[PDB]
């Protein structure tokens, strides 16, 4: 039905781009800026890679090569393009190791991503079989709807008073001739529970009158009715009467296809030490002290709460660098904006040495010159 | 131990530089 | 992608006479350089070592630790078929100049062998047991024998996966325990710092592997058996293996300069 | 002349412009790349090679194998090509399509983190040492960048003290 | 003069059903097992490692150049043979005691699957993938997944370790470990009968999947002591 050429382009690469998703949510009512912009929660375009023969040509794949200024001399060659042809007629394009590397980073911390808890710490993965699922049956009842992640309706909590009014509107209004039907359906089991549980000692299923009285005998429980309109309407649990209904479901996948692992319940073994106790720890740097009296620190490109316990406290201009902590990455989580947010802890004393042997940054070396 | 009031005149200077939350 | 390439006298279908069967050289090569390059390829579909050499991704994959992976595959393809790649179908006279250096480095052919050998089943470990041929710039080419473990490759730009020393049993608090722990941070410091430790000639000169001796199960478990009962198995294998080596392309690509 | 019609043009209309325009090409997998790419936002961080070698790729892609494929990496298109193979084969719904070739990409992508860590945990057992690693290049870089925040910092308030205090028209010095 | 110790149910005559067949236990650890005893006798007749058992020889001799070959015959005939001493004849439910604790450390019975055999055929070479048991802060019961590479001792006496019993318990930063279950990746198991593994079907992939439907839990529960809450 196709041309051949027309076939070529659609397996092409790039026709295979995705399209450029929205960038991370943001406060709405609140104020931003609009000039400059720093890098995003998480990316939105694609990073490109050449091979090095080809990025000495400037060669992307692209509409046109790019300068060699910009794009050669590092060691990861990544660019991030906005528009393959503006009306400069330039390839407006721009590095994306922002992105590129901290996926990288992160992944060397060898951690996986766990469902939010509430505050008994059960680390639990988000690719069981039972939670993470998208494909859900009309029979599907309501107290297995809590295990999914994936709704087709908002959150009513999220939603400002003008979105949900816009949804009223034009979302549920003209559902009202289909919601009936729905009832309808739900008769078909109320009188065949009651007609066919004694044969072992379907109904018409299609009722105008009957609906409407059946819909007021449920005024006197509202919590029947909301689990009955929220599972026609695909809206994602609220309230207990469980799947962490506080700050809303996630808006991409509980993972965020930032890492796969499943479980970090493993010991490493060392060379000379055997296993050890707990994974290595990585090195932080401080960010916003104490003196908000909350601290912030970043840890492999990401910012994050510093441990519960100085340096963190009062800024030290004296300090080259700034300053830095080593800590231990125990929890990793995505929250219903789409961020990563660690629960950072600190570290030992005797693993930081550890590690800095190995690098040969220990100033008494545990092995050889340790005789207690 | 004035010596140390004017470290958090040092400080929080540098705290006014950083125009990033 | 990589792909599987013949072998060097149609040993795949007939095979050496007395070191290997041809269905044990097909479970050894064929059944496995292909199970290798099968990972391989999954690892580089995408990325720059696509169309790169097999030694080049060893080469360029060799420090950094999120590769260590690739160069396994990479490493293993590179010292399997180089395995192979010095058997002969018949016996082969060694040359006099290879019979010269071998007699004047290590004292005789046969000390050699037992050398080899003896380095084999001592390593207790599927590895590669190297000839090594060592020349710096001011002193004359020497011969010696290096014993690389599971992947580690002898050449000088892959320094930091030379894995001939195991952790588990060479790093105590004994007296030469504690000296092989000194060495083992030393490195793993120099090579983090950057820095080297022994100065080595441009373009990697200084060590170029004339033979291999591949000692991984899949190679003689099941011709040479496990070998209890002093019959056949991994030692049997290695004394077979000294009749076959081509000792021809040996000294060939020795290049032992004449000054005789 | 008139331009191919990519789409289907609008029946209602009764006096449409714009008809000697050349038309947007839509596939059903942009439906699809829409989806994946958005429940996993950091996809996009891994970088893919949209670099053509021969534009011989589609000659080798059977996706009634599964998501590994010859010539291409295993990728977030992966997932949409095996999806839209389910899609339309077995018969199966977007989401429950969705939902297998979704799983089986996370057991791949699974062993390839594990064979990373693995793999430089056993080097270091016969004596493998490695170079730098990016959480520690990264944080030097933030070091030589840090400092040179310190500097601009250093060199800024001066200039409001200084700045401020001469505000003031003391001057006289009474 | 260590002997050959008879297997569990005579898996030398009939061998695992699904598992493991009859003739290639017999090359795996009818032989292979005796081949490291002979050359292990050898070494150990006219010493102080005549008499004493697999385990102790291993901490004995540990982590030092001259006793090299005693440890790895002796390790990994320890460790060839705590594999065998965990297969059932057939496919046993697991406890829900240990069935609890699984899920408390690893969050599903299909991410410990998953996580052994994943770390298995991640290896590339020879090793054991093993489930210790630990005490670690906050969870009194831990059970995590270790992976020795070659003839290495999951044990930590097997490990380097300071004086000021003059030597101290724990080696730094390791703790104390039960060893529970083994998986043995070398190829004297796993090569004969399936092979190298070419185009997805046998290797250490088909034979470690094969490896969980014979795994006996009753004894992996028992060896766990998930009663002691403390160890010390």
């Amino acid at each position: 039905g196709v041309s051949p050429g027309g076939a070529l382009l659609r397996t092409s690469r790039m026709f295979s781009l995705p399209p450029v998703i929205p960038p991370p949510p943001g406060n709405k009512l609140q104020m931003i800026s609009e000039r400059a912009s720093a890098t995003e929660a998480y990316p939105t375009h694609q990073v490109l890679t050449t091979f090095e023969s080809s990025r000495s040509r400037g060669d992307w794949g692209l509409k046109r090569p790019l300068p060699l200024k910009s794009t050669t001399g590092t060691t990861y060659p990544m660019v991030k393009v906005k528009e393959m042809d503006s009306l400069e007629q330039i390839t407006d394009f721009t590095s994306g190791t922002q992105h590129g590397l901290t996926l990288k980073k992160f992944q060397a911390l060898n951690i996986p991503i766990s469902t939010p808890s509430e505050i008994r710490p059960v680390q639990r993965s988000v690719f069981e079989a039972d939670t993470d699922v998208t494909a859900f049956s009309p029979d599907e009842q309501i107290q297995e709807a809590e295990k999914r992640w994936k709704f087709s309706g908002p959150w009513l909590a999220g939603m400002t008073p003008g979105e949900f009014k816009e949804y009223l509107a034009k979302t549920v209004r003209p559902k009202r001739a289909e919601f009936r039907k729905f009832i309808q359906k739900k008769i078909a089991a109320q009188k065949t529970e009651a007609a066919n549980r004694e044969l072992q000692e379907k109904p018409e299923s299609i009722t105008d009158d009957e609906v409407t009285e059946y819909l007021r005998r449920l005024r006197n429980d509202n919590q029947v009715l909301y689990d009955l309109v929220g599972q026609f309407l695909d809206l994602a649990p609220l309230k207990p009467p469980s799947p962490y209904g506080g700050r809303g479901p996630p808006i991409t996948h509980p993972s965020a296809g930032i890492s796969y692992l499943r479980t970090a319940a493993y010991l490493n073994n060392h060379p000379i030490y055997g296993p050890q106790k707990s994974h290595p720890p990585v090195q932080a740097r401080v960010l916003k002290p104490r003196r908000g009296n909350d601290a912030k620190i970043g840890v492999a490109g990401f910012v994050a709460d510093g441990p519960l316990g100085s340096v963190m406290d009062k800024f030290d201009p004296s300090i080259e660098g700034g300053a830095k902590l080593w800590v231990n990455v125990d929890k990793a989580t995505v929250d219903s904006t789409g961020r990563v947010q660690l629960t950072v802890s600190d570290a030992k004393a005797t693993d930081v040495l550890i590690a800095k042997e190995l690098i040969g940054d220990a100033r008494e070396p545990i092995f050889g010159s340790a005789p207690k | 131990v004035q010596e140390l009031l004017q470290s958090e005149v040092t400080s929080n200077n540098y705290m006014r530089m950083m125009r990033r939350r | 992608q990589h792909y599987l390439m013949p072998l060097r006298d149609n040993f795949e279908q007939e095979g050496i006479r007395n070191f290997l069967s041809p269905g044990s050289v097909n479970m050894a090569y064929t059944e496995y350089q292909t199970f290798i390059l099968e990972k391989l390829n999954a690892l580089v579909v995408g990325t720059d070592f696509e169309q790169k050499d097999t030694k080049s991704i060893v080469l360029a994959t060799a420090r950094d630790p999120e590769l260590a992976h690739v160069f396994n595959h990479a490493s293993m393809a590179h010292n399997n078929h180089f395995f192979f790649d010095h058997l002969s179908p018949v016996p082969v006279k060694m040359g006099d100049k290879l019979f010269y250096h071998i007699n004047e480095n290590f004292g005789s052919v046969d000390t050699l062998r037992d050398e080899m050998i003896g380095t084999a089943v001592s390593m207790f470990g599927p590895g590669f047991v190297w000839l090594v041929r060592t020349q710096l710039p001011g002193q004359p080419v020497a011969l010696r024998v290096m014993a690389t473990y599971l992947a580690g490759s002898p050449y000088p730009g892959a320094h930091w996966r030379r894995q001939e020393m195991d952790a588990q049993t060479s790093i105590g608090s004994s007296p030469q325990g504690l000296s092989n722990g000194q060495r083992f941070f030393e490195r793993s410091a120099a090579g983090f710092k950057g820095n080297k430790l022994e100065p080595t000639a441009p373009g990697g000169t200084d060590l170029i592997p004339i033979l291999c001796l591949n000692t991984w199960e899949y190679a003689w478990l099941r011709e040479y058996g496990t070998g209890v009962g002093g019959m056949g198995g991994k030692l049997a294998y290695a004394q077979s293996w000294w009749n076959m080596i081509d000792w021809a392309k040996v000294e060939e690509e020795a290049r032992l300069e004449t000054r005789i | 002349p008139y331009p191919i019609q990519h789409s289907p043009p609008n029946p209602r209309a009764r006096k449409p412009r714009n008809l000697f325009r050349p038309t947007k090409i839509v596939y059903p997998e942009d439906e699809l790349r829409r989806d994946f790419y958005r429940d996993h936002p950091w996809e996009l961080a891994r970088p893919r090679m949209i670099i053509e070698l021969d534009g011989k790729d589609a000659r080798f892609l059977d996706w009634s194998k599964g998501l590994r494929q010859r010539g291409i990496p295993l990728s977030g298109e992966s997932v949409v090509q095996r999806q839209l193979w389910l899609m339309e084969n077995q018969g199966m719904t977007k989401q429950e399509a969705y939902d297998k070739a979704r799983h089986e990409f996370y057991k791949l992508r699974q062993l390839e983190q594990m064979e990373r860590r693995i793999a430089v945990e056993e080097a270091r057992m016969v004596g493998g040492y490695f170079g730098k690693d990016l959480l520690t290049v990264g944080m030097e870089l933030e070091n030589k960048t840090y400092e040179s925040w310190k500097k601009w910092a250093t060199t800024e308030i001066a200039r409001q003290e200084s700045a401020r205090a001469s505000m003031y028209t003391n001057v006289v010095d009474n």
